[PDB]
């Protein structure tokens, strides 16, 4: 039937691997193995990773809001990604905020302009 | 002429055309086989009693 | 040039840019102005003087704990509200949120002196 | 699976030029990644998620059809709820279940036919709820701070003054807004209602 | 922002916009100012005083 993908920390760090089974609902078979660490996502059943309640910025995306990373003794973990910092503005009909100072900021932007030119002799 | 044949034309417009590759032709051939002196046993294979 | 397009030439208000070359491409350095420290001031749509309604010409009416001033929108530099900083249109009956305060006329002391 | 489904002999022959399978996968992966990038560039402009303010009088301006409806299980605005109900997707959810394709033979479900021939649809990285949150943050910011929101810190401003600046921007002296504030707010509210219909 | 580009953010003079989410895309609500009733007046490039 199908649906298999592999989540890999780089091999120059570790060889722990988590495997996602896209068409499996563990809430547990048609998998190669279990071994606990079974977490159901909407993108498939993820086996070999520890789900945590700590939302973080995304590193290795999985799908449907779930993203993985390798961390503390370190193992593969999964979490729902943060979308941004929580913030809040006041709203009032008689109050205005006005800048009193400023910053000069310089940022960079990088764009490709040209591609390597090639030529082929078919013979 | 190579450019003219490529373009199927007897007229070539100003510009640069690619014209294949520089090629080198062989001048002689080399044949190397192991220095085997015996004839195969055709008699034994086909003339057996 | 100088762009007025939001986020086109970097974040903040664009002032200027400088190109640098790179293999197969271009790198831009975008210099922008970013508002920094800020303060909370009371505001109002208009100042009522003698029954006439005064609007700022190039700014916003801003009040500290006791007094009204007019400032440029992007920087807190208070000015005295005068007949040179405001323009008059209509009376004090229509605008919602009108406050009183007074509007200074620079000519009156000259006529008196 | 598409070419040699369940055939050992075919697979062994496919291997005589299987470097082509690799390139097909490489190309599709590049697309799949790009599609999440596109979503993020359009919506994740602001990484500061501003809470949608309580609805209070904004000076006669009614934003209830564009802001999230808290009574819903998914906090879509009334307009978004309509947009989502109108666009039809082929299926929903990314879990198909071998057991369900095996059981329901009679439906001849196209999605199962695709799955059995090696054709898979992958989930998006951001969910609809995540997209709705970015949209809500952008609206919350716009309403309380106008454009200062994008430029740097969000600087609170009365909504009607935000409009006054927008009027001076197009080239109409601001006194026009203040004198016609009720008219303007009423036309605005009317226009939004017409769009949902 | 607010844009000066003609018809970029909708027909008429642009005042403001509000995004809405949709499956596989984005829907923008663009609020613009449109001149309505109008009158024809006599004009001149300048006034001659003294
Ligand atoms: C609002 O601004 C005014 C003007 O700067 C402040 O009033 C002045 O305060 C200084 C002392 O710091 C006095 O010497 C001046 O004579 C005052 N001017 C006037 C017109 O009264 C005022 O204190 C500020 N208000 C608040 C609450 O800080
Ligand atoms: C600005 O000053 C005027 C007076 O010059 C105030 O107007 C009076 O308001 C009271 C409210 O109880 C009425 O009973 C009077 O009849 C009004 N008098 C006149 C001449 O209009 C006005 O309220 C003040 N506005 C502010 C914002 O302080
Ligand atoms: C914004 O406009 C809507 C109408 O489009 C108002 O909703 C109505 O509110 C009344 C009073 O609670 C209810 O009886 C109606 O059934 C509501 N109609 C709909 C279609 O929901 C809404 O109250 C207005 N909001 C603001 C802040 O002005
Ligand atoms: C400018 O146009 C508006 C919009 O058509 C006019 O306001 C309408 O006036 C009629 C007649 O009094 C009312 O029945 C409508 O309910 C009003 N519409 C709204 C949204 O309030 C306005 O009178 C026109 N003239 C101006 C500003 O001088
Ligand atoms: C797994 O099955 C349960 C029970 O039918 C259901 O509630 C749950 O949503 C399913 N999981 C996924 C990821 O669809
Ligand atoms: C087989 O033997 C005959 C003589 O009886 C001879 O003439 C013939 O050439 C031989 N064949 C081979 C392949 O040596
Ligand atoms: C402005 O007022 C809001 C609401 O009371 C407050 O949260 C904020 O810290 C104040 N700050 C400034 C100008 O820094
Ligand atoms: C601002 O809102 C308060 C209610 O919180 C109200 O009493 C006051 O009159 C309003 N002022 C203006 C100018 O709308």
């Amino acid at each position: 039937f199908g649906g298999v993908s592999v989540i890999t920390p780089g091999t120059n760090t570790s060889n722990q691997v988590a495997v996602l089974y896209q068409d499996v609902n563990c809430t547990t078979w048609r998998v190669y193995s279990t071994g606990s660490n079974v977490f159901q996502t909407r993108a498939g059943c993820l086996i070999g990773a520890e789900h945590v309640n700590n939302s973080y910025e995304c590193d290795i995306p999985i799908g449907a809001g779930i993203c993985a990373s390798y961390q503390t003794s370190q193992s593969i973990i999964a979490y729902t990604m943060s979308l941004g910092a929580e913030n809040s503005c006041a709203y009032s009909n008689n109050s205005i905020a006005i800048p009193t100072n400023f910053t000069i900021s310089v940022t960079t932007e990088i764009l490709p302009v040209s591609m390597t030119k090639t030529s082929v002799d078919c013979t | 002429s190579e450019t003219k044949c490529t373009l199927k034309s007897f007229t070539v417009e100003k510009g640069i055309y690619q014209t294949s590759n520089f090629r080198v032709q062989p001048t002689e051939s080399i044949v190397r086989f192991p220095n085997i002196t015996n004839l195969c046993p055709f008699g034994e294979v086909f003339n057996a009693t | 040039g100088q762009s007025k397009r939001v986020d086109f030439c970097g974040k903040g208000y664009h002032l200027m840019s400088f190109p640098q070359s790179a293999p197969h491409g271009v790198v831009f350095l975008h210099v922008t102005y970013v508002p920094a420290q800020e303060k909370n001031f009371t505001t109002a749509p208009a100042i009522c003087h003698d029954g006439k309604a005064h609007f700022p010409r190039e700014g916003v009416f801003v009040s500290n704990g006791t007094h009204w001033f007019v400032t440029q929108r992007n920087f807190y530099e208070p000015q005295i509200i005068t007949t040179d900083n405001t323009f008059v249109s209509g009376n004090c009956d229509v605008v919602i949120g009108i406050v009183n305060n007074t509007v200074y006329d620079p000519l009156q002391p000259e006529l008196d002196s | 699976m598409y070419i040699c489904g369940d055939s050992t002999e075919c697979s062994n022959l496919l291997l005589q030029y299987g470097s082509f399978c690799t390139q097909l996968n490489r190309a599709l992966t590049g697309i799949a990644v790009e599609q999440d990038k596109n979503t993020q560039e359009v919506f994740a402009q602001v990484k500061q998620i501003y809470k949608t303010p309580p609805i209070k009088d904004f000076g006669g301006f009614n934003f209830s059809q564009i802001l999230p409806d808290p009574s819903k299980p998914s906090k879509r605005s009334p307009i978004e709820d309509l947009l989502f109900n109108k666009v039809t997707l082929a299926d929903a959810g990314f879990i198909k279940q071998y057991g369900d394709c095996l059981g329901d033979i009679a439906a001849r479900d196209l999605i199962c036919a695709q799955k059995f021939n090696g054709l898979t649809v992958l989930p998006p990285l951001l969910t609809d709820e995540m997209i709705a949150q970015y949209t809500s943050a952008l609206l919350a910011g716009t309403i309380c701070s106008g454009w200062t929101f994008g430029a740097g810190p969000a600087l609170q401003i009365p909504f009607p003054m935000q409009m006054a600046y927008r009027f001076n921007g197009i080239g109409v002296t601001q006194n026009v807004l203040y004198e016609n504030q009720k008219l303007i707010a009423n036309q605005f509210n009317s226009a939004i209602g017409k769009i949902q219909d």
